């Protein structure tokens, strides 16, 4: 499992 | 407008701690979501991501180097520091720091991710070598011209600058009078921890009888200077 | 870590040409992909960010495309300052990772290398070691393979090679390969040869000397 970048959840 | 500069020691011994500092201008670590990351480039290889720290003190490290890396910041000094413990020669590389934009904000509100997907400004880079080798001048050996180094009317000859530390070393032929046809190769690092390079020059075979060829070698780090005349093997008339 | 595969690894082109480099990700990274150009002895320079956005100040000849797992970088018209190495980077997952890079050099007609071999110097032999040098002069493309054979025995782990930068005049490369043995070992053998393979060579070329035949 890879961790998402700090902004991966931003539109 | 954005400028970044890496500072630190050019040479460190295995097992020691390497402390690199990124000093910048053009932005503030107080800028919302801004990031400063570190990327290394080992000799002749691709870029390698090391770590990143953000305006909010959030930070991440390459998972395989996470136990040896620590990244910090001082927002009032426009500096970010990367500390790497227990270094080894495998860590020899050119280290760069780089800026990462925060997201587009409208009157404070974060409205777009886009701009953050890249490291838009990189520093000049600092080359750090990790080695326990002691300073040593090179021995210069001749690469003598012969039937085996001759193609038609063109003969090749040269000098082998062997076993020296640290980089760099400069080479010229006939005090710089000869540059046409010269080829000085990038040095190679030997298993012993010492460097070696060769410098060759192709010349008309009909000159191997009268024309003189001398390679001038300079290794400032050891205050060593050598002039080596290169002549054909005795198996020639 | 997320894997990025750049292709081709190496490419030869001419000024005014149109080239396209691709980067494939082991899995989706949405549009979080950037492209950089790196000149020798210089730091990377941002070209494209967020997969297709053109970085302010970057020439219009550069463009990028893709989203998910396939990405491409295109240079409409190759310029002299564009012969360099390009890298892709994904910033969707930690750790951020880079592709292996794609080097772009000035292309020209194939040119087989002139192979020269140099036995060790009496000077070095006296110091206790023996270095044998094989030289491949002015060839193209850059890909080349050199193997050391000592009395038919393949040598591995005891030779290193170095390659020059593309020549600013004839656009060729030169390669030097050094095989180092101890004086004792060197004197226990007769035939020393370096075998060379290159696109410009119809068949592998062998250059050698027999120190046991005088």
């Amino acid at each position: 499992l890879l961790e998402l970048d700090k902004w991966a959840s931003l539109w | 407008r954005i400028t970044l500069k890496e500072s630190g020691p050019p040479l460190v011994k295995p097992t020691q701690t390497l402390t690199l500092t990124c000093s910048f201008s053009g932005f503030s670590l107080s800028d919302f979501g801004v990031g400063v990351g570190w990327i290394r480039q080992p000799p002749g290889k691709a870029l390698e991501w090391l770590a990143i720290i953000y305006s909010d003190d959030d930070k991440r490290y390459s998972p395989s180097l996470n136990t040896r890396l620590t990244i910090t910041k001082d927002t009032s000094k426009n500096q970010v520091v990367l500390v790497m413990t227990r270094v080894s020669p495998v860590d020899t590389a050119t280290y760069f720091c780089a800026h990462r934009r925060g997201p587009t904000t409208l009157f404070g509100v974060p409205i777009a991710r886009g701009p953050v997907n890249a490291m838009d400004v990189w520093g000049q880079g600092i080359t750090v070598t990790i080695s326990s080798t002691s300073t040593k001048g090179p021995s210069v050996f001749p690469l003598a011209p012969s039937s085996k180094s001759t193609s038609g009317g063109t003969a090749a000859l040269g000098c082998l600058v062997k076993d020296y530390f640290p980089e760099p070393v400069t080479v010229s032929w006939n005090s710089g009078a000869l540059t046409s046809g010269v080829h000085t190769f990038p040095a190679v690092l030997q298993s012993s921890g010492l460097y070696s390079l060769s410098s060759v020059v192709t010349v008309p075979s009909s000159s191997l009888g009268t024309q003189t060829y001398i390679c001038n070698v300079n290794h400032k780090p050891s205050n060593t200077k050598v002039d080596k005349k290169v002549e054909p093997k005795s198996c020639d008339k | 870590a997320l894997q990025l595969t750049q292709s081709p690894s190496s490419l030869s082109a001419s000024v005014g040409d149109r080239i396209t480099i691709t980067c494939r990700a082991s899995q989706g990274v949405t549009s979080a992909l950037a492209w950089y150009r790196q000149k020798p002895g210089s730091p990377p320079q941002l070209l494209i960010y967020d997969a297709s956005s053109l970085e302010s100040g970057v020439p219009s000849r550069f463009s990028g495309s893709g989203s998910g797992t396939e990405f491409t970088l295109t240079i409409s018209t190759l310029r002299p300052e564009d012969f360099a190495t390009y890298y892709c980077q994904q910033l969707h997952f930690y750790p951020h990772t880079f592709g292996g890079g794609t080097r772009v050099d000035v292309r020209r007609t194939v040119a087989a290398p002139s192979v020269f071999i140099f036995p060790p110097s009496d000077e070095q032999l006296k110091s206790g070691t023996a270095s044998v040098v094989c030289l491949l002069n002015n060839f193209y493309p850059r890909e080349a393979k050199v193997q050391w054979k000592v009395d038919n025995a393949l040598q591995s782990g005891n030779s290193q090679e170095s390659v020059t930068e593309q020549d600013s005049k004839d656009s060729t490369y030169s390669l030097s390969s050094t095989l180092t043995l101890s004086k004792a070992d060197y004197e226990k053998h007769k035939v020393y040869a370096c075998e060379v393979t290159h696109q410009g060579l119809s068949s592998p070329v062998t250059k050698s000397f027999n120190r046991g035949e005088c």
